[PDB]
């Protein structure tokens, strides 16, 4: 099957029913850190997350920022846009931190109860009416109702398919977040600015006449 | 001190893992003295992920050794 | 159900089709449990008399001309008048007094399981003594009452972004469709 | 009581292999006070690696 | 058990669900003995009661302007006499504790001079509200709710005045001006590093 590395041997507990049914999967655990079925289920819900978060986080840098060199949509850079951000609230940053912990750290428990029972959260009256959809959908990580609202996850056909493109995506997501962080420490430019300047010249844009990157040359 | 506890944590760590992997073995002391060549590459390789394979054993509990170890007869 | 609420479409096995206001929808279910169903109908009700009550004041109150809905409040958190007779009370005690009036009433209301029809002392005309004209008051009354709450979306979404009474931007959008709209205001969708 | 070969754990406090486990070679069917005899792996300060054993001071564990 | 002190989990076998103010919550596992649990339930009860007249006592005297609760020691333990409800107290200092002190003796003493009794009634209820068996259940719940809150409450007040210095009233009437300036965030005391 598709293996991260031909001719090699797949991981046993990667070659499982359940981590090959997980998704995207390719035989990848040099380290082998997933023997552990509880492990690795907690790794598969830790990569989703990452990969969601990852997402949602390069497009809030892309898109306002390609449409700043765009006319319109004038926006600062992305590390200096807190500054930016804090200067024309009215809020101070640390109360509108601490609210937003606040918010996070309730949401992230209902997760943590329901990674830890599934049937968690379906504690009828607990809530109003909650529970009902509050219950998961047979696949942790892949809640329900409100998750998924225009019912993409009924048809089974296209059900793999979203999966192994939500994981490929987000994973990008994190390398493209790293690239852009990494350029920032040595190029210190804006992400598309150094893409512009790799277009202009590929052959001298590059971590190799950095001279970060690779000091010892 | 978070170097050094990095590197000392990793080097005992990776040295209980091929100490349970040669007393998983036929021959304790002739492993004990000529040693798995591969196997310890491959233990040291993997030993990076020493810290968080701990706590999951941990969390597991299957770190330590239960109360069947020998004693002293007054205890 | 009151007709298919989306032709060609099917409905809700939990959906049975004995409801005012149904249509058929709830294609996201929700309301698959039965308690929490039967809430979900009780407090539809109360929503729908409570918007429809306040869009009447509303229209009253910009009818009669004493500003609008978003006027009442200014003369108090900034002398209390109505029909354009003034009041002689202090705003912490009609505060106090209504917030009192309102507390029994709704513990009053509560305190019965979940009825949505008492009658009796709840219609003294008794147009209830029917079962059937009922039956299309109800289906009258829950459409008429979800009317009033996007009634009451479209006032206060008006108002937040022209800032004008709904009469004012109802003569606006008389003067001019094509110049009165939100999509002229290009603040309900920016990139206009 | 136990089969030969088979594997039992040693109970007697004042034996070096107290607390361990052996393997049963045998079990003697006359009337010794300790018919069970069990190899060890480990030696003792003696360097023994065998020892002898009423029915009680082991178990087959 | 008044509902599932956390939902998804489970209750202590210890616990027993006939009990006002059980929501499941022990999850560190103290009382789980039986006199001890009951010894719980009875100081429970008692600090409940204790903190409840106490913030009461604090806002009357914060909404009749007599300072805060911070500020009743001070005429007494500074120069000054005593006052309440803007009436003077023509009494020493020294006299009203040795009373308050006897007094208080006398009457710890001859309630725990009863085993661990709880409701006692009778002369403890005159007008006979604990006549019906389950409204006293109902009292019971609602009666430890309310003395959990009021123990809270005056722990608001203590660390509000521990930080600021000020009436329990002043920060509410600080906060009502401006949530976003009147807080232990922008107070940063709470928490250091802001
Ligand atoms: C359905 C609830 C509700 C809504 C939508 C509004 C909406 C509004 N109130 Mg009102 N209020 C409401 C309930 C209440 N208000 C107040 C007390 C005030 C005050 C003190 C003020 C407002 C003002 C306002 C405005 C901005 C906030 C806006 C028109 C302000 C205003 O008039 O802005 C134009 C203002 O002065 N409201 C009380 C009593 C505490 C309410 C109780 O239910
Ligand atoms: C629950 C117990 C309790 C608490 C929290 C306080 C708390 C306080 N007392 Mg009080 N006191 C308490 C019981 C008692 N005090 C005193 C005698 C005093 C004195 C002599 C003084 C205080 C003062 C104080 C303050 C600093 C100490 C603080 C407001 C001082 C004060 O007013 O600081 C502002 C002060 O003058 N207390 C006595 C009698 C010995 C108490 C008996 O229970
Ligand atoms: C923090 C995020 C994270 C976590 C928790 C996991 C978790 C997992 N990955 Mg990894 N993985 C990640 C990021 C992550 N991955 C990234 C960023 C990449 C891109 C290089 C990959 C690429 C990858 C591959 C290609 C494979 C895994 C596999 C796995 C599973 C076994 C190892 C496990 C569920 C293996 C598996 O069995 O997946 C189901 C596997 O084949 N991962
Ligand atoms: C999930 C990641 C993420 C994070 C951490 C931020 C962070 C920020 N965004 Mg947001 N933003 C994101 C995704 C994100 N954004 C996305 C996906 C979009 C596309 C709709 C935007 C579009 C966006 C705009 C248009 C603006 C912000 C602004 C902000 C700032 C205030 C909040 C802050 C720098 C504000 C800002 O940068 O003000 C200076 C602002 O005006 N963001
Ligand atoms: C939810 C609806 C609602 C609400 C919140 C209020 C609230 C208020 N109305 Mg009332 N009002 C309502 C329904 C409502 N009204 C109805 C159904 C009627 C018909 C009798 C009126 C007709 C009415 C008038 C004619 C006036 C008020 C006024 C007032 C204010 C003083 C009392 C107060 C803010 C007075 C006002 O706006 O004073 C500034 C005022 O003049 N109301
Ligand atoms: C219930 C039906 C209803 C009707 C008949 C109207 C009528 C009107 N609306 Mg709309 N509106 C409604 C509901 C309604 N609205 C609702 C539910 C919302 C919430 C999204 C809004 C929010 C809204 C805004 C924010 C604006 C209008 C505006 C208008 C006016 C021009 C048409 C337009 O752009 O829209 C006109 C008076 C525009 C206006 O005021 O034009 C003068 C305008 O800017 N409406
Ligand atoms: C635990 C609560 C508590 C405590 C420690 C005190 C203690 C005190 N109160 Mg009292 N007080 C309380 C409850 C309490 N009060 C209650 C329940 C009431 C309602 C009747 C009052 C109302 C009250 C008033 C109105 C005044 C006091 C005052 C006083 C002080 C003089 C007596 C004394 C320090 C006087 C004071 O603060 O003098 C400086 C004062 O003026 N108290
Ligand atoms: C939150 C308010 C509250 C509630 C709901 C109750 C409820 C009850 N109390 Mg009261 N009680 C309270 C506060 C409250 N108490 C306080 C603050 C104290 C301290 C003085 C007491 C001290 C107390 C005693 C000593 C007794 C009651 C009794 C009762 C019962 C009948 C009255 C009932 C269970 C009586 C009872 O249960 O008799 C059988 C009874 O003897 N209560
Ligand atoms: C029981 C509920 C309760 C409520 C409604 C309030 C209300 C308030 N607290 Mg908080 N507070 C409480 C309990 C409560 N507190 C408790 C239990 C503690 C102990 C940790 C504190 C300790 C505390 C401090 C030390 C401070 C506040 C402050 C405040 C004010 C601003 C909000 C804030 O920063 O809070 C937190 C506000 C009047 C701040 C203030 O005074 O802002 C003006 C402030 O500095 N509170």
């Amino acid at each position: 099957r598709q293996s991260w590395l031909p001719g090699s041997q797949i991981p046993a507990h990667l070659d499982t029913p359940a981590a090959q049914a997980l998704a995207g999967n390719f035989g990848f655990d040099p380290l082998g850190l997933g023997k552990d079925p509880v492990a690795l289920r907690w790794y598969q819900q830790a990569e989703l997350i990452h990969c969601r978060t990852a997402m949602a986080g390069v497009a809030g840098i892309l898109i306002p920022g390609l449409l700043t060199k765009a006319g319109a949509l004038n926006v600062p850079e992305w590390y200096d846009a807190g500054k930016v951000a804090i200067e024309n609230s009215f809020a101070p940053w640390g109360s509108l931190l601490a609210v937003q912990l606040f918010l996070c750290g309730f949401v992230e428990a209902k997760r943590w109860q329901d990674i830890r029972k599934p049937g968690s959260q379906g504690e009828p009256g607990s809530f109003l009416g909650f529970e009902a959809s509050l219950k998961g959908t047979s696949e942790l990580g892949y809640p329900g109702g409100p998750f998924d609202p225009l019912g993409l996850s009924k048809e089974a056909d296209k059900w793999a398919d979203w999966k192994l493109k939500e994981v490929k995506n987000g994973r990008l997501a994190m390398l493209a977040f790293l690239g852009f962080v990494a350029q920032k420490y040595a190029t210190g430019a804006g992400p598309v600015d150094n893409l512009a300047a790799h277009l202009k010249d590929p052959w001298h844009v590059n971590y190799a006449t950095n001279g970060v990157s690779l000091p010892f040359l | 001190t978070f170097g050094f506890l990095y590197v000392a944590g990793y080097i005992g760590y990776v040295g209980r893992q091929y100490l349970i992997a040669v007393k998983g073995e036929a021959k304790p002391t002739d492993k004990e003295i000529i040693i798995d060549v591969p196997l310890a590459t491959k233990l040291a390789w993997q030993g990076a992920g020493w810290p968080l394979a701990a706590v999951q054993e941990l969390q597991r509990g299957t770190l330590l050794e239960k109360e069947e170890n020998i004693t002293v007869s007054p205890r | 159900k009151a007709g298919n609420w989306l032709p060609g479409s099917d409905a809700p096995a939990w959906l049975p089709d004995d409801l005012p206001g149904n249509y058929g929808f709830d294609p996201l279910s929700l309301g698959k449990e039965p308690a929490s169903l039967k809430r979900f109908t009780e407090s539809e009700v109360i929503h729908g008399r409570w918007a429809m009550l306040g869009v009447a004041g509303s229209l009253a109150v910009e009818l009669l001309g004493y500003g609008n809905w978003y006027d009442a409040p200014l003369w108090a958190v900034n002398k209390a008048t109505w029909f354009g007779i003034e009041v002689p009370f202090d705003l912490n005690a009609l505060l106090a007094f209504e917030f009192v009036a309102m507390a029994a009433a709704e513990g009053q209301r509560g305190d019965a399981g979940g009825v949505v029809y008492p009658g009796g002392a709840f219609d003294p005309l008794g147009f209830a003594k029917d079962s059937s004209k009922s039956g299309e008051l109800k289906l009258k009354e829950i459409k008429n009452g979800r009317l009033a709450m996007v009634a009451f979306l479209g006032f206060v979404a008006q108002h937040a972004a022209t800032g004008k009474g709904p009469i004012a931007a109802l003569g606006e959008h008389l003067a001019n469709p094509w110049g009165a709209n939100f999509a002229t205001n290009g603040i309900s969708v920016p990139f206009f | 009581g136990p089969k030969r070969g088979s594997l039992v754990k040693i109970l007697r406090p004042e034996s070096y292999w107290f607390n361990q486990v052996g393997k049963v070679v045998s079990v003697d069917q006359s009337g010794v006070r300790y018919p069970v005899v069990v190899r060890f792996e480990n030696q003792n300060y003696a360097g023994v690696t065998t020892n002898n054993y009423a029915l009680d001071e082991v178990v087959a564990a």
